């Protein structure tokens, strides 16, 4: 009877209201940058900050296990991955970090994401583990720190190119790597993150229009 | 069921040569990529080397580069490691493991003992 | 060492178990069913399409009235649809963005979800106020939640990535029974029609049969190569099916304790994300990474139909209680209903 | 230490528990599935397409 | 644009042709 | 001759017969033949003293070949572009995956190109028919100078003037949309598709309606296709010049950005990128833009009407080929359909 039309009208009104809410939700959602933080509630962490009226939202995975071949597929639609490395008997953590970088670079669902690299504790900073730190020379274009230690600078530019080799050996065209030395301490890292995110976004549009 | 079993571990003085092998069963050997893993006393697991599906690509950890070599036999489902000019630093327990997915160039297998697709290992010690 | 003798005793027990299974193997399922005729040709078409979500979709579940269904997406939303008329009913915002599972209560008064926060949240639908709010939060797991299935209005069973399964009391909020048998992460679970036993598949290439009352494993099923991704249970109550990353489905029998069938094809290389059965238990449907589903035949192991028309990876699959419709979801934000 | 030996001893106990189980023959446990399928083959609306009159998803 | 000026020139050319054809018809008949 | 020289000739001849009994003066070239007269035979009849100069006929004979060749050239040019644009419109609509804002602007630009190409051919076709009928009886031209005969041509003229202006606006919209994307860092929240659509389609509408009103009242010349007053003809060119002047600076900025993206990391890619960019923004128009209509008499006016009419006719084909039929995302999606339709038969 007439009740059926009333039920249909109410259902359509509810649909219209929730679509109106989802419109604003869609407008808010797609203007935010999502970043993943790696290394080397308890399950997940959150962090918000803003630069030049731009929204960022970083995620730290510290509550999970050391078998990350399953939960890492949830981050295939992020803007960039931040990868922190301690540039400093040890247990050859450099090779472990390099292998993890290679796996992340070559993974099928992460084969289109860019990486921002951060080498830390330069103050604390090769000859026994890597038998190629003797026929290596400093690159022509370099900006050494006022410390001017030849061995430290050589180690720095030997570690950076070791990471650059993996990135340039494959994945040519749709993702890159931005290595930074953490000489700046206080607040100069977020500006760098902003710059790399802007560059990535511009390159994405240029690739979509096939001008690069 | 996936099963691995290593053999060939033995004591040797510096400058000696050792031979290691583990035989696989329960899966198609030709479809997967293999690795070698060591565990030093009082230290964590360390990756040693790996070999591709057809054996074309070979990699080394740098510490043993130029002294070790790896080969695989697809017909008999066997992996080999050749050791030359050992030194007392080399003493550890050696494991052979494979990454879980076939037709993939990325592996996640240098984790703790929790990794299921791993053998049991044989003790190798060098001293005098 | 004393460890070696215990290991060799375990090996002897394993050999005895293998010989016991080998003795019972009289014939194969193919020979018995060689007499029957093929099902024929099966073609299905998209009747409905749902366009609400923004990001990719991980889970869905059908209601016991076979008309409403809930879906979960990684933008942080839960949506309840009406399948007959493509209009939405509820939109629920979640506190955590990465939800990985969802379930719908048999009575229709509750829904559940979980993800990387290691917490299971129960939502109350029918309330005096008229809105939706969280009722209980279940903490205690030390790993991401991957599956949950309501048993009644006051009980639920969950699996997580810390290699354990648990049974919860919603009003109490405390764990009652814990099942610690697996070695790798648990991926999925399925309940029996009488809700007295259930099975689970983990990343150690093995499956187990659990007792809800007693709380210890009774049977362990092996013979597989790689990690198990999905599991479904057979209508009769004496069989179940699995799907995995080696592009192969298998059939197991509880009362025979052996594998009976293998569903594989030469040109199929990608993995399997989800499986489901038909009402009569004759058709076995599965989803793959190559963006389309397949329709197998449980008695003869031949491919009969194909469900194409998705722009990205297929993640979830479901069949109604009356068996008159099939719904699929994918990594693009659209849901399809097939009939 | 103690945890390792307890874990090792638990494995053999579980193995013997699984070994002490009664089984049947495959032939008897295989005809039941086909008998069930034949019994319920007239109530499957996907195996045998129904006319559009009763279909509510047109 | 070039299309408009080309069309204008073509029309102006055609108009004089028509006028001269009319004159020729007038003188012939 | 400013048009409607046939109108004056007919009116003067009627005035000649109007007088009745109270060379001929009504002749268009009478001013240069005033001295001569007609033989006393009792030009009307039997008079060959006063005619046109044979050199004038020889000159007039040669200018028709240029018009014929130009007409053939652009007639051949438009048809292939029209067919390619229709084929490209079909493919973008037939693939559900290729549904984006970018493809929406592309389809709207293709529609404008189709509309312009269709309008030019239609106005060309029904104009050679008017001047291809025998004069015959004197009382047969009275119905040829009336409003009824030219009723269906003044509508086509307006439709042809609208299509040309509505095509130069989508070229500007394409540049404006792409210039805005690279200026801001994030995604641009919601898209101003309604504003872009309004600018593309409704901005021409406020420049041609003022033109037609002035055309109908003060310059109601036959068929509405001849420009006589330059001031009234300046109305339709200001929006044309504005678009190309705006689009040149966007092209320069995009090229500078491309150079910056390659320096901070060669020449072949930097030369390939601009060549494909030119057809999407129209720089060939600003190449000859500053040579205005008034200051062009000799071969400088014939080369300008050749360059621009040759490059405008294939611009519709070039964009369709470069952006639809050669796209990686289209070629990777078209092959999937083939496999789906093939495996469904086995």
């Amino acid at each position: 009877t007439e009740d059926q039309r009333n039920e249909e009208k109410a259902q359509r009104e509810a649909n219209k209201k929730i679509e109106k809410q989802l419109q604003k939700d869609k407008q808010v959602y797609r203007a935010t940058h999502r970043l993943l933080l790696l290394g080397a509630t308890s399950g997940i962490f959150e962090t918000k900050f803003q630069v030049d009226k731009v929204n960022f939202h970083m995620f730290d995975v510290g509550g999970q296990r050391d078998e990350r071949r399953k939960w890492i597929q949830c981050f295939n639609d992020v803007t960039a991955i931040i990868f922190v490395v301690a540039s400093s008997n040890q247990t050859n953590r450099l090779q472990e970090a390099l292998n993890l970088f290679k796996s992340i670079w070559n993974n099928r669902w992460l084969r289109t994401i860019s990486v921002i690299l951060f080498l830390n504790k330069q103050d604390l900073l090769i000859e026994d583990y890597f038998p190629e730190f003797a026929r290596y020379t400093t690159p022509e274009d370099a900006t050494p720190e006022p410390g001017e230690d030849p061995r430290v600078t050589r180690a720095k530019y030997f570690i950076r190119d070791e990471f650059l080799r993996i990135s340039t050996a494959s994945g040519d065209g749709r993702h890159y790597c931005y290595p930074h030395f953490t000489c700046a301490v206080d607040t100069e890292n977020i500006r760098r993150v902003f710059n790399d995110c802007r560059d990535i976004i511009q390159r994405m549009h240029l690739r979509q229009y096939e001008l690069l | 069921q996936v099963q691995l079993q290593e053999s060939g571990g033995g004591l040797v003085q510096p400058g000696g040569s050792l031979r290691l092998s583990c035989a696989a069963s329960g899966f198609t050997f030709s479809n997967y990529k293999m690795n070698w893993v060591r565990q030093a006393p009082g230290k964590g697991l360390e990756w040693v080397s790996d070999i591709s599906q057809s054996g074309a690509s070979i990699s080394y950890t740098g510490s043993v580069k130029g002294r070790f070599t790896i080969s695989r036999d697809n017909a008999k489902n066997t992996l080999y490691l050749q050791m030359n000019s050992l030194k007392p630093e080399d003493t550890a327990v050696y494991y052979c493991a494979r990454c879980p997915a076939p037709f993939t160039r990325d592996c996640f297998d240098v984790t703790s003992t929790t990794y299921a697709y791993r053998g049991q290992g044989t003790q190798v010690t060098v001293s005098s | 060492s004393e460890l070696d003798q215990l290991r060799q005793e375990a090996e002897q027990l394993k050999n005895q178990i293998r010989d016991a299974r080998k003795a019972c193997a009289d014939a194969t399922l193919s020979q018995i069913t060689n007499n029957i005729d093929p099902v024929g040709r099966i073609q299905m078409r998209t009747r409905r399409t749902l366009r609400g979500h923004l990001a990719k979709i991980y889970a869905m579940h059908w209601g016991t009235d076979s008309r409403l269904l809930v879906s979960a997406s990684q933008d942080g939303k839960l949506i309840i649809w009406d399948s007959y008329t493509t209009n939405k009913v509820h939109a629920i915002p979640l506190r955590s963005s990465w939800v990985m599972t969802c379930a719908y209560a048999p009575s229709g008064n509750y829904v559940a979800c979980g993800g990387l926060d290691n917490i299971c949240s129960i939502y109350n639908l029918k309330t005096r106020e008229g809105n939706v709010r969280v009722s209980r939060e279940l903490a205690g797991h030390t790993g991401y939640l991957s599956c949950c299935r309501f048993l009644d209005d006051n009980q639920i069973v969950t699996s997580s990535g810390d290699t354990t399964c648990a049974l919860w009391d919603i009003e109490t909020g405390q764990q009652t029974t814990t099942f610690t048998g697996h070695t790798g992460d648990v991926m999925s679970l399925s309940l029996a029609p009488d809700t007295r036993l259930f099975v689970s598949g983990a990343c150690d290439a093995s499956a187990k049969l659990w007792d809800v009352r007693e709380g210890m494993c009774r049977q362990t099923f092996t013979g597989h190569e790689s990690d198990i991704n999905a599991i479904c249970f057979f209508p009769n109550g004496n069989a179940f099916a699995t799907g995995s990353d080696d592009a192969t489905c298998r059939l197991f029998d509880l009362r025979a304790d052996q594998e009976l069938m293998t569903y594989s094809h030469d040109n199929i290389i990608c993995g399997i994300t989800s499986v489901s059965f038909s009402k009569s238990g004759r058709l076995l449907l599965a989803g793959y990474d190559d963006f389309n589903c397949n329709v197998w035949d449980a008695l003869k192991a031949d491919r009969a139909g194909v469900l194409a028309g998705h722009d990205n990876r297929v993640s979830c699959l479901g069949v109604t209680d009356d068996g008159m419709a099939v719904a699929t979801g994918s990594w693009d934000s659209f849901l399809k209903i097939w009939n | 230490n103690t945890a390792s030996i307890a874990q090792a001893r638990k494995l053999v106990e579980q193995l013997k528990m699984e070994a002490n189980i009664d089984r049947i023959k495959v032939s008897k446990a295989a005809a039941d599935l086909m008998a069930y399928c034949e019994a319920h083959a007239k109530e499957d609306p996907l195996l045998t397409p129904v006319p559009a009159s009763e279909n509510p998803f047109r | 644009h070039s299309q408009g000026t080309f069309t204008s020139d073509y029309s102006k050319y055609l108009d004089s042709r028509r006028a001269e054809d009319f004159v020729k018809w007038l003188e012939s008949t | 001759p400013s048009g409607q020289v046939m109108d004056f000739l007919f009116e003067k001849w009627k005035l000649y017969g109007d007088q009745c009994h109270h060379c001929p003066w009504y002749l268009p070239w009478h001013h240069k033949v005033q001295h001569r007269f007609v033989f006393k035979r009792c030009p009307w009849r039997d008079a060959s003293q006063c005619q046109m100069d044979g050199e004038e006929i020889e000159v007039q004979k040669e200018v028709a070949k240029m018009y014929s060749s130009f007409q053939v050239m652009y007639t051949v040019g438009y048809s292939l572009s029209l067919g390619a644009l229709l084929l490209a419109l079909a493919i973008l609509g037939g693939l559900s995956k290729l549904h984006c804002t970018r493809n929406a602007i592309h389809a709207n630009l293709f529609a404008s190109f189709v509309l312009k190409a269709s309008s030019v051919l239609v106005i060309d076709g029904l104009l050679r028919t008017r001047y291809s009928q025998k004069i015959g009886d004197d009382l047969s031209v009275s119905t040829w100078l009336s409003d009824g005969a030219v009723a269906g041509c003044r509508v086509a003229a307006v439709f042809m003037q609208y299509g040309i202006v509505a095509n130069y606006c989508w070229l500007l919209v394409e540049g404006l949309y792409l210039h805005n994307l690279l200026g801001l860092a994030t995604l641009p929240e919601r898209s101003f598709f309604s504003l872009y659509l309004g600018i593309g389609w409704g901005a021409p509408m406020l420049f041609v309606v003022p033109w037609a009103v002035v055309k109908c009242l003060f310059e109601n010349v036959q068929c509405w296709t001849s420009n006589d007053n330059m001031g009234f003809w300046w109305i339709l060119r200001f929006p044309v010049f504005l678009a190309i002047l705006i689009n040149f600076f966007i092209f320069v900025r995009i090229v500078q950005l491309l150079v910056a993206k390659l320096r901070a990391r060669y020449k072949f890619r930097l030369a390939k990128s601009t060549l494909t960019l030119i057809p999407l923004l129209g720089v060939h128009e600003v190449v000859f833009a500053f040579v205005t209509d008034e200051h062009a008499q000799g071969t400088l006016r014939s080369a300008k009407l050749f360059f621009d009419l040759f490059l405008s006719s294939f611009q519709g084909l070039l964009v369709a080929v470069l952006y639809c039929f050669l796209n990686k995302e289209v070629q990777s999606e078209l092959r999937r359909r083939w496999h789906r339709w093939r495996l469904g038969k086995v």
